[PDB]
């Protein structure tokens, strides 16, 4: 990720003030997932829906 | 007869026994004088208090103690 | 459009709804605990 950047998918924290704002550890984990999804793969057993 | 300075009754109380359920019960047990813990900071919410309570009387007349003593 | 906010800085206390819910159990708490207390005194009062 560049630094001070916005990822076009990231997830938002919302800060005490009550706003939503892009968050990076939930932006790089949600990222990581879809990494691991895209590489590996992901599972959805036991998972209903 | 009416010597009632001579009169005394001891008589051991029936066995009472309290469940603590809100901060109210505890805040009117401490708001009782004769109401004493060893430990002042021990936690009564949730727990079961039995009194088993021994009474002196002296009586002034047939209807009015002169002392009342509990423990 | 425009948006006038008359809210009065209720915005910046954090925890809005879990502060006012504190507030309003301690003043039920001491109210209850007051009631009760006076009440009792007074039982012991007249039993006395």
């Amino acid at each position: 990720i560049p630094r001070e950047t916005i990822p076009f998918l990231h997830l938002r924290k919302k800060t005490p003030a009550g706003d939503w704002k892009y968050d990076r550890q939930l932006s790089s984990l949600f990222l990581d997932g879809l990494e691991k999804a895209a590489f590996n793969g992901v599972t959805f057993k036991d998972k209903y829906v | 007869y009416t010597d009632f300075e001579n009169t005394f009754q001891k008589t051991v109380e029936p066995v009472y026994q309290m469940h603590i359920k809100t901060s109210k019960d505890i805040a009117v047990l401490r708001s009782k004088e004769w109401f004493q813990l060893d430990d002042e900071d021990f936690d009564l919410l949730n727990k079961t208090l039995t009194f088993e309570t021994e009474t002196e009387v002296t009586f002034k007349n047939a209807n009015i103690f002169s002392s009342v003593k509990c423990f | 459009p425009v948006m006038a906010d008359l809210n009065g800085g209720l915005q910046f206390v954090p925890e809005l709804k879990e502060f006012t819910a504190k507030l309003r159990k301690e003043l039920v708490e001491t109210s209850e605990v007051r009631k009760a207390v006076s009440i009792e005194t007074a039982l012991e009062h007249k039993v006395v």
